[PDB]
RNA sequence: CGCGGGGUGGAGCAGCCUGGUAGCUCGUCGGGCUCAUAACCCGAAGGUCGUCGGUUCAAAUCCGGCCCCCGCAACCA
RNA sequence: AAAAUGUAAA
RNA sequence: UGGUCAGCAUGGCCCUUACGGCCUGGGCGACACACGUGCUACAAUGCCCACUACAAAGCGAUGCCACCCGGCAACGGGGAGCUAAUCGCAAAAAGGUGGGCCCAGUUCGGAUUGGGGUCUGCAACCCGACCCCAUGAAGCCGGAAUCGCUAGUAAUCGCGGAUCAGC
RNA sequence: ACGCGUUAAGCGCGCCGCCUGGGGAGUACGGCCGCAAGGCUGAAACUCAAAGGAAUUGACGGGGGCCCGCACAAGCGGUGGAGCAUGUGGUUUAAUUCGAAGCAACGCGAAGAACCUUACCAGGCCUUGACAUGCUAGGGAACCCGGGUGAAAGCCUGGGGUGCCCCGCGAGGGGAGCCCUAGCACAGGUGCUGCAUGGCCGUCGUCAGCUCGUGCCGUGAGGUGUUGGGUUAAGUCCCGCAACGAGCGCA
């Protein structure tokens, strides 16, 4: 049973999948996901970038994160998100799949 | 909790103002006439039926 | 790939790793994430405690 | 929807009310709640018999309650018996006087909730869901009216997709006020849902 | 190190000469139009001015040390 | 003369 | 693929000392913000004051409560008349008439607040509504933009029911 | 099909040219021509389940004609600006319950949130339960009543009783409700799903339209009627009319 970090540091970053607009939108909406497990809880995320989105929210984004806990309750999820919404995008009403990646960043020596 | 809610305002709990007005056909709380005990949906159904006595479409 | 799938017009979560369909969406997608953060931490004792356990 | 109803459209009218009393103030509330309860049973049991129309009415206390149905047959039993086993459960929770005369119902294919409750639990037992809308307003057009009209929503025959489809045929004028109109409506459970049945004879002017 | 020019709201530029004197464009946030986004229309937000001494009453401005951007040199006969 | 654009599921 | 499984109904899926059931505090009323609907004003075609006139509707024996008197008062105790074209809520307000202001953040404006009171309802910290003192705030007419209405209609006045112990 | 139609795209014979799914691509390699720019000849790998022609019905048009609505114009007051009330986003929180989303969500469901309403939070209690069917099983009766106990819920625990049924003289048959329990399926859920549905309503919109029958026209989808001239608030009539009637509509 060995390792340093089981209960670490971390940044995040999310980037723009398919579904296009619905890819910077989707990307937005875990966005607040995560920023409401900061101050609704106790820590500390600046944004590091992020590049905007045409219909709203961001495509690229990073998030530098403050207080323990990012690597006992957000280090399993490095990876994809597919989403299936009906987008406040649409020319009529149909259903339609978006997706996104994460990525969690740990702490080189620094 | 939406039963249990039904009995309750019928049995006056412990207060002259625990006795909320129950519709009795559909059971809301909202726009419940005292004069039917009826909201205004079990009001409005039972209306155009036939079942409510002398009424009927209101025009001037 | 796909690490959890959501869906709004349908409101489920499904965690592509666990088992994990059990879902929320609604006040989970508002950030309360500690109902699917815990189960895959706790999917960690047939994974690595396991590992150190006989074999 | 935003349609109107029919029946409504006609109380004082060309159709007169189901239940009829007048009724003092705190009175009329349990009055009316007495009406509903007492076809309680009246819905439940007498469908049976093809449950045509209630028509209760309220004198000083004493309530009679006039009763229409296809064959009554059913509604007397052996002899003097259900008949009467209705005026005893009837009075048993109503505790005013019970002097039902009950009614009957000469053409049942002029009837529409007597068309209603019919096609509805021919789809409730599951059949041919189209036909079954066309032979209704069939027989029930040429079977004594001068126009007819018969809808059924939800469901046909279990698609996801719920259609709606109808029958009719001959002047059917909801908009004109002068026309007798029977409104027959019918829910009818199955399977895979809850299919509803409106029902539309036309039995002339007035 | 030698000389030359430069460093100011997020980006790019004025402002220094003649001190007290902070503007132009973009963008940014708030609002409008719009089905919506840009456009466009209405508002506001934003720099102790490289860095330090110091001159004066007082420094974006004058002066000097150091950090940095850039330009020519460091001739090797 | 004015005046752009609408990603991807029946 | 408008709205609604949260009015009710309803096919399917899930919970089963618990997603079901009871109480009690608390909550839907939080406050750097933003928006929609409205209210009341910025006044002199006005605000204040007493006399004073004139509508329909609509509601009331779970109540509507005259009139006496207490009270600045809200209201309070007393008490009459009604199954109500009987009597009650009821002074309709804009209005007419006398007076008073005197171009000012004012006698316009009534926000906000401190202590002091009545009424409901077990109950008034979150949390009500009315009352008295006092406090007397933004606002001197509205950026870009934007709405209704063609006649008893716009505009501007009071009254009224339903929800409801109260609001 | 459009349209062709003695100027054939008709009926025939003769002769040449050319086509053989779309892209790739009139490109590449070769060859010939050119001063060049380039022309002629002219493939394939790969790749798609189409590419296409005419015609129909719609929708759209910064096309046309004729109409209409407070649509603008013409006028009258108005929020946006202030302070307050109310509803949402948002944020916050222990929870800040849910749904409603341009027109058609935002004084909306709410025609009454202090607890109640109450579906949320927070902590003390319910386990066939606040709730209606029904099964055995221990069986008290009704229970006014009471303390204990607590914020209340609750859980403890007394003092109690002379019912009805049996006629058994009978100090005791069970039956009876209900009280009660533990205890047989049960309940119950405002938990998700309007993108599984009924019903109900908003909405284009009081807009003047939309269809069916038979006939004829077109191989056909379809057309006609329902178009046109006139009139109307209007598919309201009128005259005409390969149409004649009819239903749902305005009436
Ligand atoms: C390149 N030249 C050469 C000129 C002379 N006659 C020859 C020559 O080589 N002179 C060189 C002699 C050395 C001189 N030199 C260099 C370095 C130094 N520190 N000092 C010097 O004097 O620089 C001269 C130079 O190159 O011009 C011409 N174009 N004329
Ligand atoms: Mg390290
Ligand atoms: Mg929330
Ligand atoms: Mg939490
Ligand atoms: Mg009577
Ligand atoms: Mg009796
Ligand atoms: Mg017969
Ligand atoms: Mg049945
Ligand atoms: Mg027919
Ligand atoms: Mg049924
Ligand atoms: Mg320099
Ligand atoms: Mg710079
Ligand atoms: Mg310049
Ligand atoms: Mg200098
Ligand atoms: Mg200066
Ligand atoms: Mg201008
Ligand atoms: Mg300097
Ligand atoms: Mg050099
Ligand atoms: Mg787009
Ligand atoms: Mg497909
Ligand atoms: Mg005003
Ligand atoms: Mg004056
Ligand atoms: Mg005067
Ligand atoms: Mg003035
Ligand atoms: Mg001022
Ligand atoms: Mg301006
Ligand atoms: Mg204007
Ligand atoms: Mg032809
Ligand atoms: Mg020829
Ligand atoms: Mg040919
Ligand atoms: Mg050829
Ligand atoms: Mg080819
Ligand atoms: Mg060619
Ligand atoms: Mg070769
Ligand atoms: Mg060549
Ligand atoms: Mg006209
Ligand atoms: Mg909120
Ligand atoms: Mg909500
Ligand atoms: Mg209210
Ligand atoms: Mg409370
Ligand atoms: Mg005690
Ligand atoms: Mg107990
Ligand atoms: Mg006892
Ligand atoms: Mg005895
Ligand atoms: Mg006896
Ligand atoms: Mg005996
Ligand atoms: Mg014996
Ligand atoms: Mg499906
Ligand atoms: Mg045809
Ligand atoms: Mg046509
Ligand atoms: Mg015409
Ligand atoms: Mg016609």
């Amino acid at each position: 049973p060995k390792d340093p970090d089981d209960e670490r540091n971390a940044f995040l970053e999310v980037r723009a999948g398919t579904g296009g607009d619905e890819a910077a939108l989707f990307a937005g909406d875990l966005f607040r996901m995560y920023s409401r497990y900061a101050e609704a809880r106790r820590w500390r995320v600046e944004i590091m970038s992020a590049s905007e989105g045409e219909h709203g929210g961001y495509k690229e984004i990073i998030a530098k994160i403050s207080g323990d806990g990012v690597y006992g309750r957000l280090k399993f999820e490095s990876g994809g998100h597919r989403v299936q919404r009906v987008p406040a995008t649409e020319s009529q009403g149909r259903i339609h799949t978006s997706a996104c990646t994460v990525a969690v960043m740990p702490e080189l020596p620094d | 909790a939406r039963k249990a809610l039904i009995e309750k305002a019928k049995r006056t709990p412990k207060f002259k103002v625990r006795a909320y007005t129950r519709c009795v056909r559909c059971g809301r709380a909202r726009s419940v006439y005292r004069f039917f005990g009826l909201c205004r949906i079990c009001l409005r159904e039972l209306a155009h039926k036939g079942q409510l006595p002398g009424v009927r479409k209101a025009s001037w | 790939d796909r690490n959890r799938t959501y869906n709004f017009p349908q409101g489920r979560v499904t965690d592509h790793r666990i088992n994990l369909t059990l879902y929320r969406l609604d006040e989970v997608m508002e950030g309360k994430l500690d109902m699917l953060i815990e189960p895959i931490i706790q999917e960690h004792q047939a994974d690595q405690l396991a590992a150190l356990s006989e074999q | 929807g935003n349609k109107i109803h029919p029946i409504g459209f006609r109380l004082g009218i060309t159709r007169d009310w189901e239940s009829r009393w007048y009724a003092g103030k705190k009175q009329y509330r349990h009055l009316l709640l007495e009406d509903q309860r007492i076809r309680g049973l009246l819905e439940k049991e007498l469908y049976s018999a093809g449950l045509a129309r209630v028509d209760i009415e309220r004198a000083a206390d004493n309530v009679a309650v006039t009763v229409h149905v296809a064959k009554p047959g059913v509604v007397i039993g052996r002899g003097g018996e259900r008949i009467r086993v209705l005026r005893e459960e009837l009075a048993k929770l109503t505790g005013k006087n019970v002097a039902l005369n009950v009614q009957e119902v000469q053409n049942p294919n002029l009837s529409a909730p007597l068309v209603a409750q019919r096609v509805a639990e021919q789809i409730e037992r599951r059949f041919a869901v189209r036909r079954a809308i066309k032979q209704a307003v069939q027989r029930v057009m040429e079977s004594g009216a001068k126009g007819a009209k018969v809808i059924v929503s939800g469901r046909i025959g279990g698609a996801e997709q719920a259609r709606t489809e109808w029958a009719a045929q001959g002047r059917v004028p909801l908009h004109t006020l002068r026309a007798n109109i029977d409104y027959g409506f019918a829910l009818a459970r199955t399977t895979y849902g809850v299919l509803g049945v409106k029902a539309y004879i036309f039995l002339g002017e007035v």
